[PDB]
């Protein structure tokens, strides 16, 4: 088990760190990029994972970037209404030839870090 | 024909020693960033 | 800019940047699709689940493997793994970086040509290269001469390397995978009274095999001790909360590696395959080959495999010969590490397949550019 | 030795069959159920009967709850199995168990404790001089009379495919599927709800089984038959309940057995029986496959649906390469075939060497069964 212990230590040290500084850098960079465009409608985000759960912030970001006007989000605070808002945002992204896989409403709502970061990166890279 | 004619195995050994030294030190360093994201900062 | 190293064996995918010690992303190579009808209006719409996100919701998916025995059976799925690797995990632009890919020794040429065509046409990579895994294992090990046996989920292969040269004579490719061991483990767990049929239950059986297995030094005393007493018994908790006891089978599933007669195959064991690959080489180089045996791959992570391999090779080898078995504690990722080293050499930058060279030569450039 | 004939007992999940060696047909065939009363008992002087087993458990099923001792080929309750064996030996055949040896059949892939407990029960209580345990699908090939072939046995508990070439069986190509007529009866009971008929008790399950055995068939083309059933009413048939009520099964007749070929109707992820047979064929070596293509043998009571052979042949032909010739061998006596094979195995002069003696059991405990048999 000593060999397995050394291997497990390698897993929980090296790969953890080599990911972890990368997403904590990219989170700040993406937050700055989104907040710069979102200043025109006078809306700020202070944490990337919490603010994208409602789906209205992503709708406003696509509102600023796209140039035309998206459908209304549902005026409700339930989980299913958040799923509606995120699904509407993903539908609008799908209509503009943007390729997304392993992307769903429940993934954004539940707060998966790497999938939210991948969605933001795809919007940055392909839409602008 | 695959390997270049003039090369050093000691170069490969020194290179893997340089990588393993950084593994031992465990210095934190982020990955490369795109130039498009370099523009926004 | 630093290149990308993408190790793609069957079952798991590893990805990272060049010049780094460890890969950034490690995730299984599974693509699942929902089989049950959805009745709740307003949920998320997902046609396919890729990678680790697929393995969380195993209860409503039919798991499938795009790579079988080192061969990509489904290319549309392989595109999904590659795209999820590039955009969701690494979140890097594919056209900004060159990429490095790994494969088994003996494969059809159509696999190499299709990887080159997909890697150039779809992702618009500026450069790419295809490297053999087992040679990269020796770069990770740190010796210019030795024989390496890479056994992973999908494939097992032995190659000897002398002075950085890969001898095509003694390359042996055995189709004794860890997935075959998982299927044998299911078949022998049927005897105790436990039945696993679905692919999610196959993943549970794989977790059982990884957590609770070992290789005995001698099989007969282990069987006699298992029959005599109940000291060699362990318990495992299923995801539904049911406790199962394995007992005898813990040293029976990996023993199929050394004796393939349990699985019904005709090929010899891994020790005999390594010995035969050693015998195929020249007489005067057998010294370094016997003294520098290297183990690699996730299949060789069972406890006690190194001592058993040393004993089995020593029995076959001449008595005057020194036998040494090298097993690094981090050998499972060693292949990727070798690739990173090969990606960071100054003289390797001359070896990249440029985009315009591919435009001139077609997909057949890969055969003349890389080994 | 000459006049003494070993008893042959076929023991499936649904029904139990028993007879003497050297006979073409079993003497006693009866369902394997054990029923117990549930209501009040108010008439004094009628006598006390704690348990009902066998055919006369079926006759008084109105006031009984019915339990199956064998589920999916596994003996869950052993006391009821002892009841069934005692009723077989004494009431049905009227033979002393000490006089003759006993031959038993079982599924290929079963837990070890089932075999050990079978050996322990047949030596310790019934006191038999010898006993042997064999596989049902192997005995089906004995009944067929050919050296080579692939046997697909489908009973009430389990379906299994074994290939045999030149008297040699391949253990790695043996396939087991937990999809039998038991689940088909449950599926028919589920799909009869949408026409307004409700069967819930264990007594009504026998009525549903009778409806399945009388008014079911396998369509050669599923979609065309569904279109025909939607277009016209010529496919409808009428059945009479024991209380005189009349029901019309209609569309369901070809939908209940269709779950054999498409298990997704039951929520199962497994493949169909045709795909299971094809996969069992391709798990063997290259050379024998042609012979395994030419001698596919059907067996068991589940394969008694009309039109099963044509659909199976069509599906296998679609899966197999076109240059091979595919035929399906289904004798009219395929419900009893296993038992016939047992008798053929029990009367051989060579097989007298292979009996498990009582002295060997006394020396080796119940673990002797794995070393012998198969
Ligand atoms: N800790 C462990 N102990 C024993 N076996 C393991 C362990 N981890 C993984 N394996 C086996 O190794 C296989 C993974 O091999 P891997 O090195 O990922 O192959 P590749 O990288 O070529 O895809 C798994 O299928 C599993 O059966
Ligand atoms: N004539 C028939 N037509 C269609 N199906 C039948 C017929 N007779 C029996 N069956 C099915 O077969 C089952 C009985 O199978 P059986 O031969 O008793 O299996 P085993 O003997 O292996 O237990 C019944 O439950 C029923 O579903």
């Amino acid at each position: 088990d000593n060999d397995n212990s050394s291997a497990r230590l390698f897993e929980r040290s090296r790969i953890k760190a080599l990911a972890d500084e990368r997403e904590v850098v990219q989170k700040k960079t993406f937050t700055k990029w989104v907040n710069s465009h979102l200043a025109r409608v006078s809306c700020r985000i202070t944490d990337l994972y919490k603010d994208l759960r409602d789906g209205r912030m992503l709708i406003k970001l696509l509102e600023v970037l796209s140039g035309e006007m998206l459908p209304k989000p549902t005026k409700g605070k339930m989980r299913i209404h958040c799923l509606e808002n995120v699904d509407k945002a993903l539908q609008f992204l799908k209509e503009q030839r943007v390729h997304l896989e392993n992307m769903g409403s429940h993934d954004i709502v539940d707060g998966n870090h790497r999938l939210v970061l991948g969605l933001i990166w795809t919007i940055i890279l392909r839409f602008q | 024909q695959f390997v270049p004619l003039y090369t050093d195995p000691q170069e490969v050994l020194d290179m893997r020693n340089k990588i393993r030294e950084q593994n031992r030190q465990d210095v934190k360093s982020a990955g490369p960033q795109s130039q498009l994201l370099a523009s926004v900062i | 800019i630093a290149a990308l190293v993408v190790d793609n064996g069957s079952g798991m995918c590893k990805a990272g940047f060049a010049g780094d010690d460890a890969p950034r992303a490690v995730f299984p190579s599974i693509v699942g699709r929902p089989r049950h009808q959805g009745v709740m209006v307003g949920m998320g719409q997902k046609d396919s689940y890729v990678g680790d996100e697929a393995q969380s919701k195993r209860g409503i998916l039919t798991l499938k493997y795009p790579i079988e025995h080192g061969i990509v059976t489904n290319w549309d799925d392989m595109e999904k793994i590659w795209h999820h690797t590039f955009y969701n995990e690494l979140r890097v632009a594919p056209e900004e970086h060159p990429v490095l890919l790994t494969e088994a020794p003996l494969n059809p040429k159509a696999n190499r040509e299709k990887m080159t065509q997909i890697m150039f046409e779809t992702f618009n990579t500026p450069a790419m290269y295809v490297a053999i895994q087992a040679v990269l294992s020796l770069y990770a090990s740190g010796r210019t001469t030795g024989i390496v046996m890479d056994s992973g989920d999908g494939v097992t292969h032995t190659v000897p390397i002398y002075e950085g040269y890969a001898l095509p004579h003694a390359i042996l490719r055995l189709d004794l995978a860890g997935r075959d061991l998982t299927d044998y483990l299911m078949k022998i767990l049927t005897e105790r009274g436990y039945s696993f049929t679905t692919t999610a239950e196959r993943e549970i059986v794989r977790d059982i095999k990884e957590k609770l297995c070992y290789v005995a030094l001698d099989f007969e005393q282990e069987m006699a001790t298992a029959a005599s007493s109940s000291s060699l018994e362990k318990s495992y908790e299923l995801p539904d909360g049911q406790v199962i006891t394995i007992g005898n089978e813990r040293f029976r599933c990996p023993e199929a590696l050394f004796q393939p007669s349990f699985l019904g195959m005709e090929s010899c064991g891994i020790h005999e395959t390594t010995f035969n690959s050693i015998m195929k080489c020249d007489v005067d180089i057998r010294k370094d080959l016997y003294a520098n045996t290297v183990l690699s791959g996730g299949t060789t992570m069972y406890p006690g495999i190194a001592d058993r391999m040393q004993k089995e090779i020593t029995a076959l080898a001449p008595s005057t010969m020194k036998i040494k078995i090298i097993a690094p504690p981090e050998r499972k990722y060693s292949v990727w590490i070798g690739g990173s080293i090969l990606a960071s050499l100054s003289t390797f930058q001359q070896m990249w397949i440029s985009k315009q060279e591919y435009d001139e030569s077609g997909p057949s450039i890969v055969h003349r550019k890389c080994f």
